[PDB]
């Protein structure tokens, strides 16, 4: 319970910064902004690199997850099979990126 | 459509439908299933064509809510059971989220909404894939899930689904909408069957995939995507037409053909548990199914449809697709009738 | 059994009611597919813990991984429709029906 | 169902063993070396009954034994172990790589005046034999009879009689 | 919505005309709620007052379907003394057809409607009497 | 606590079986204060 | 449904007991069916592609006789194999429980009742 | 009311559900979806899973939500009543349910679920010098062969699914 | 169909892991071993039909070893009459359930 | 191989590098005798209580005691 005290604590402070910066200079009296960027008025281009290389960022994070118990599996009995599954995990990332390499991937956006 | 990666996905597809068949465990069962519908779906975008990506896209939607509700039952099953073996479950709700989960997988009405669409969108090698492959896990899954199956559900379905796929298949004349609506109701016809004795489903299951599979090779043969084309193709081939109006007359359950031996034998096995008014109804629509294949060859063989001019360019140069298999799975799928009791080896 | 498994069971009824009957474009059917996935996460993560099978552990975050694969592939079809009609939108989706 | 049977208090009521974590953790390796047969008694009827209310008296005999170590510390060498406690004590993790002065301070004062040998590394992690003399319980788990297996086939495999008999089949 | 088959088939045949009349009326109206529910999923209504206009209309049509074939089954089984003959349930499936006719504002209808109902009024009763079993069961 | 409640045995196991089983918290801790079910059932994980 | 049966060696086309059967002859009138099945599939393949039907591909026809007659041999053999095994345990269960199965006193005609409706 | 705290984290999780149930906007249904999953970790973490929730916290919500909004934000360009009459339907029927389970303690949806407070099902052992659910983890590369085999073959596919797919051509 | 490639070629891929009673890493007991260790022996090789039919009180007991719904029950009526005599004030609780007893080690 | 080598390595060094490092955690391993010796340190910890089984009366390789010579004990690790 003290980690959530903890957490509350830092978001009430956060909220209390947020309100003077919103509210507090709200006291003055200054002017009204009536206001009449590049974008004219076309609609945002769909740059398909970024979407594959968010969705490469997906897939490596997910296996990455996968990768992750290799500290606490250290100390189990069956090493050989140990060594031979993440050797081999990490092959497959290899293989993964190489394949990303080739076909076209890492081009126009390196 | 690189050859290496079009082999390797084709035995991604092959690994994942074999890992759900061999499995003892339902993770590995979700995990075949999740692999199959992965890698077939780059199968149903082979063209590159938007009609592609609309088939693919309700057909992705379809089958992850039916593996969300897969999930369902099986944790369902562990918080009843604690334990994971493919077996009868321990639950009536595991039961009733699994039928129907598989009903959904399976294109079953009233789940089956995807299946006349789909098939209408992708290239004949992807809609073989879909109406013949995809199938055969779900089979394997109904088939070991038997004891703790809800009898009226999936009665309900399998009456639903016939009824609904002849009076769907009763309209369309699209090729493709047609193949679906038969699976559909030849779908229904093999799951009525299978609380009883899934000897027959198996066998009918097996008759469906050789016959569909001569179906769309002939398909794909004849490049004939519509009832207009197919009707066209008699001045090419006149062997060819004879052979669609033989393997259509097959299709109906029309004796001495293939097709009269599964839904007869069904009805084999469903006088012995006494029910009589079922295999007189679904018998009624395999009637209506039988109409539309009428219709089918009379458009195509039984007439003689006025074709264009440049025919004859198309005299000139033989068929030069790679026709494989095609007379061996015609051949099974006609003349199979006095070697039905064969389906001894599926037991 | 607990009550929080009741409460799992209520919210993935709630992802599947909010599933079935959208009316905007497909990012709101992943995300609702997104709530399906986080509920059988925590379901499945509570009965491991609960009745301490310890093999078990391996299903949620293969439960996750796959379908998360899976998931992403979605997105994909998305950019497809992103890159073909402009807007995402289920009815534009009446292409397949004649 | 049937009533749980339960002991009484008059069965659980012995003195205790009233000493905080290092007090235990000070001297362990003595403790495993030198009141370890009862503790081999106690824990063998434990995991061989699977049940506490048939080993609750020996656990009594190790509630003795393990005073008659203390009281052997207190009158002897008390100051050293003291020494070996608070220092250990210290520590929140209770390392006992950080008190290692102390530590042969207490074990030559124990082997001058009474001569407790301190283990060596993998003495204590290997699996030893007990003489008791209970009875081995023939159904620990409280198991009615299995059912009874349904018969296996038996005699050559015949051929079939008048062939398949599918409606007009003789082959 | 299998209970009130029960509740319909625990009334005796042409003994009490009420219950069987609530009971058919029920059926009615559930069988005409399915409909109307699954015409309003496939068929989008062009707002929400014509659709429950023809959720209303389906339901309340189909109400009086069953409310008339059971009336009308039951005062032929009592006008004839025998609750186990099909013929009172082949006048309640003409009476429900000819009503069902009368709402389509047809005839021809009307007459099909009664040839098919009353023969399945007429078989339902054979399936009550004969115990035919259409969800059979796995029994070899 | 309880001697005029009908159809009750005192120490009914709900357990078919006579072997023993292990308790629960809540067949342990549960007829105590709160503040006792709190540091029992959740004072290990909540501890920092 | 027989789902306990092979359980015990799953996997196996052709058993060890399978062995035991008299196998099929080589005259076997499904057998010979099954290679006139392959005749007539060599038949289809020289058909479909323009060819001489009867002259071209003699060891193209050859090969799908002797491919389908293989196979239908030995899936012959498993037929009889899983009919051997039905009777068997038709017969096995029938003498194991004869309390089910009475015997029934075959009256004679002399005084059992069979009632006569005339036709005129 | 503090030892029902995972209820009544598990009230505020069918809640964020229903902050996304009605789907207004994906963005909206996004971030009520993000909360949702923060009180689902919550309610894992008072479990004992720490690894769990970690897991749920680094990959769900901050690996692969991020991708998701990335992809919102693509298309659903900047600048309702039946999605308001949905919220409040939802809201009757959880308050209908909180109700039934804080009166009742006992209530029939499809089994029979009980309103008691979750703290009786703990256990009192003590797995030793280990977490039980950190070597359940660690065992994955000393029992799991065809498990983590079939993972890498279907994250290496799903790669090449994204390869060719979205190549266009 | 269901192959059985594993007990063909004698491959173990996930028996391990099918059953809660199997072997686990440091031999951690679950709940319900013990339960489940009988309900097997129980119902090992006699066919499902006799195992649901014979072997129903250990299944039973398993069960509610996994959802504990009668001590739930059980539990819940002994509170709700506590907190009744409490209203009614007829009985008092010990101090040994309050936190004042000077607990036992 | 012996020019591609040094093309490989002047083209792409950190490639060519990531391949030997990777070349060498291959074949490592396998060449190096003291792997056996983590497997007997992996295999010797005690997590669990090395619980004591029942004196029939014939097992002479079983001790009594701790501190009994007779069975394994662990001085390698103490000497390595």
């Amino acid at each position: 319970m003290n980690l959530m005290i903890t957490l509350l604590t830092n978001f009430t402070l956060a909220t209390l910064l947020v309100t003077i910066a919103f509210w507090l200079p709200q006291l003055n009296v200054y002017s009204e902004k009536t206001s009449p960027d590049p974008m004219g008025s076309a609609r945002l281009p769909f740059s398909m690199k970024f979407f594959l290389v968010a969705i490469t960022f997906l897939l490596f994070d997910l296996e990455i997850a996968l990768l992750l118990p290799l500290p606490w599996a250290s100390q189990t009995t069956n090493l050989n099979t140990m060594l031979t599954m993440a050797l081999l995990l990490i092959f497959l990332l290899a293989v993964s990126l190489a394949y990303e390499w080739t076909q076209k991937g890492l081009e126009w956006t390196e | 459509m690189n050859p290496i990666i079009l082999i390797i996905i084709l035995m991604t597809v092959m690994l994942g439908t074999i890992i759900v068949m061999i499995s003892t465990h339902w993770l590995l069962i979700w995990i075949g299933f999740e692999m199959n519908m992965l890698a077939i779906i780059p199968i149903m975008m082979k063209k590159h064509n938007p009609r592609a990506t609309e088939a693919s896209t309700k057909y992705f939607l379809t089958q992850s809510t039916a593996s969300m509700l897969l999930m369902m039952a099986i944790i369902i099953n562990l918080m009843f059971s604690g334990q994971w073996t493919v077996m009868k479950l321990f639950n009536p709700m595991a039961s009733m989220l699994m039928t129907m989960a598989l009903a959904m997988k399976l294109g079953m009405a009233p789940f089956h909404f995807w299946v006349p669409e789909v098939t209408q969108g992708i290239p004949l090698s992807s809609g073989l894939i879909l109406l013949t492959w995809q199938k055969l896990a779900p089979m394997s899954v109904l088939y070991q899930i038997l004891p703790s199956i809800n009898l009226d559900l999936i009665l309900t379905l399998s009456i639903l689904s016939i009824t609904i796929g002849g009076w769907g298949g009763l309209n369309q004349t699209q090729l493709r909408k047609i193949m679906a609506y038969s699976s559909i109701a030849h779908m229904g016809w093999m799951t009525a069957v299978l609380l009883y004795n899934p000897t027959m489903t198996l066998l009918n299951l097996i008759i469906y995939i050789i016959m569909t599979s001569t179906m769309f090779t002939l398909f794909m043969a004849n490049s004939t995507t519509t009832t207009l084309s197919l009707s066209h193709t008699w001045n090419k081939a006149p062997i060819m037409t004879i052979l669609v109006l033989i393997t259509l007359l097959s299709m109906g359950g029309l004796p001495p053909l293939s097709g009269f031996m599964p839904k007869w034998m069904i009805i084999q096995e469903m006088t012995k548990n006494d029910s009589i008014i079922l295999p007189t109804l679904m018998a009624i629509t395999a009637l209506l199914n039988l109409y539309f294949y009428m219709r089918l060859t009379y458009s195509t063989a039984l007439t003689m449809f006025p074709s264009t001019n440049n025919m004859k360019m198309k005299w000139q140069f033989p068929t030069t697709k790679r026709m494989t298999l095609l007379p061996t799975m015609t051949v099974l799928s006609t003349m199979l009738l006095p070697l039905t009791p064969i389906l001894s080896i599926l037991e | 059994m607990s009550l929080v498994y009741m409460n799992i069971m209520m919210a993935f009824t709630v992802s599947l009611t909010g599933l079935l009957m959208y009316r905007s474009h497909l990012m709101s059917s992943l995300l609702c597919l997104e709530g399906m996935m986080l509920s059988l996460f925590i379901l499945a993560t509570l009965m491991i813990l609960n009745s301490h099978f310890t093999l078990a552990s391996m299903m949620p975050i293969i439960l996750l991984v796959f379908a998360a694969c899976e998931a992403a592939l979605g997105l994909s079809l998305l950019v497809m429709v992103s890159n073909t009609y402009g807007t995402d939108y289920v009815q534009n989706l009446n292409l397949l029906q004649c | 169902p049937g009533i749980v049977e339960l002991p009484s208090l008059e069965d659980l009521k012995v003195q205790e063993v009233k000493v905080s974590s290092s007090v235990l953790k000070a001297a362990a390796h003595h403790y495993g070396a030198q009141c370890d047969k009862p503790n081999k008694e106690f824990m063998l009827c434990r995991w061989e009954e699977k049940d506490p209310r048939r080993c609750l008296e020996e656990g009594k005999l190790v509630n003795q034994c393990a005073l008659e170590f203390f009281r052997q510390i207190k009158r002897h060498c008390a100051e050293p172990f003291t020494e070996y406690w608070t220092c250990i004590d210290y520590s929140g993790l209770q390392l006992f790589r950080r008190c290692r002065k102390e530590q042969a301070q207490f074990d030559k004062c124990v082997l001058d005046k009474l001569g407790w040998v301190r283990p060596d590394l993998g003495e204590l992690s290997k699996v030893t034999k007990v003489k008791t003399d209970r009875p081995l319980p023939e159904n620990p788990y409280h198991s009615r009879a299995r059912p009874e297996p349904n018969p296996e086939v038996e005699g050559d495999l015949k051929p079939a009689r008048h062939g398949s008999r599918l409606f007009f089949w003789t082959m | 919505a299998k209970t009130l088959l029960h509740q319909y088939w625990d009334i005796p045949e042409g003994t009490e005309c009420h219950r069987k009349t609530y009971a058919a009326t029920s059926i009615g109206g559930a069988s005409g709620l399915v409909v109307s529910a699954y015409s309003v999923a496939l068929k989008t209504p062009t707002s929400f007052l014509e659709g429950v206009a023809r959720t209303g209309r389906y339901t309340f049509t189909a109400a009086a379907i069953g409310a008339i074939f059971g009336l009308t089954s039951c005062i032929s089984a009592q006008v004839r003394e025998k609750p186990d003959d099909p013929l009172n349930y082949l006048i309640g499936g003409c009476a429900g057809g000819l009503t069902l006719g009368a709402r389509t504002r047809s005839y021809g209808i009307g007459a099909a409607a009664c040839a098919y109902m009353g023969l399945t009024a007429a078989l339902v009763k054979m399936g009550q009497l004969e115990g035919w079993k259409v969800f059979a069961e796995p029994k070899v | 606590i309880m001697k005029d409640v009908p159809g009750w045995k005192v120490g009914e196991s709900v357990f078919h079986t006579t072997r023993w089983v292990t308790p629960m918290m809540g067949e342990l801790y549960g007829l105590r204060t709160g503040e006792e079910i709190l540091s029992s059932t959740y004072g290990f994980i909540w501890y920092t | 449904m027989m789902t306990g049966r092979q359980a015990r060696a799953p996997l196996q086309f052709l058993p060890d007991e399978a062995r035991s059967l008299p196998p099929p002859k080589l005259t076997d009138p499904r057998l010979a069916y099954i290679g006139f099945l392959g005749y007539c599939s060599g038949l289809i393949d020289n058909a479909i592609r323009r060819r001489p039907v009867l002259s071209a591909g003699l060891h193209r026809q050859f090969l799908y006789i002797t491919s389908f007659v293989f196979v239908g041999y030995y899936l012959l053999k498993r037929q009889d194999y899983m009919y051997a095994v039905r009777d068997h345990d038709m017969f096995s269960y029938i003498k194991s429980h004869p309390e089910d199965f009475p015997e029934k006193d075959k009256k004679t005609y002399r005084e059992v009742f069979e009632e006569f409706h005339p036709v005129r | 009311m503090m030892t029902y705290i995972v209820f009544i984290l598990s009230i505020i999780f069918v809640m964020g559900f229903v902050g996304f149930s009605s789907k207004p906007s994906p963005i909206y249904g996004g971030l009520g979806l993000i909360v949702s999953g923060g009180v689902g970790c919550g309610i894992v973490l008072n479990f004992g899973g720490s690894f769990l929730g970690l897991m749920v916290f680094l990959i769900y919500l901050g690996g692969m939500m991020v991708v998701f909004g990335y992809t919102t934000a693509m298309a659903t360009e900047q600048y309702n009543k039946v999605v308001l009459g949905t919220f409040i339907t939802g809201l009757l029927m959880e308050f209908l349910m909180v109700y039934y389970v804080l009166k009742d303690k006992e209530v029939e949806i499809v089994f029979k679920f009980n309103g008691m407070g979750d703290w009786v099902i703990y256990d009192t052992g003590d797995s030793g010098f280990f977490s039980e659910e950190a070597m359940g983890i660690a065992a994955l590369y000393s029992y799991g062969t065809w498990l983590v085999i079939v993972t890498g073959w279907s994250l290496l596919i799903g790669v090449v699914v994204i390869m060719e797919i979205t190549r266009g051509n | 169909p269901f192959f059985d490639v594993q007990k063909k070629l004698g491959v173990d891929l996930d028996h391990w892991m099918t059953i809660q009673s199997a072997e686990q890493p440091h031999r951690i007991p679950a709940r319900c071993h013990a339960f489940e260790k009988e309900w097997i022996e129980c119902a090992h090789g006699i066919g499902s039909i006799r195992a649901e039919k014979e072997c129903k009180i250990e299944f039973e007991d398993f069960r509610e070893c996994l959802l504990r719904q009668k001590t739930m029950k059980r539990l819940n009526a002994i509170k709700r009459q506590r907190d009744k005599l409490i209203k009614e004030g007829k009985y008092t609780p010990p101090p040994h359930h309050s936190g004042q007893e000077d607990l036992r080690p | 191989v012996a020019a591609f080598l040094k093309n490989v390595w002047a083209k792409e060094p950190v490639l060519v590098a990531s391949f030997a490092i990777a070349g060498l955690a291959v074949i490592l391993p396998t060449l190096s005798p003291y792997t056996k010796y983590s497997l007997m340190i992996n295999r010797a910890t005690p997590y669990n209580y090395p619980v004591p089984l029942r004196d029939d009366g014939n097992m002479p390789d079983v001790p009594s005691h701790p501190q009994d010579p007779q069975g394994p004990s662990l001085e390698w690790l103490k000497r390595l």
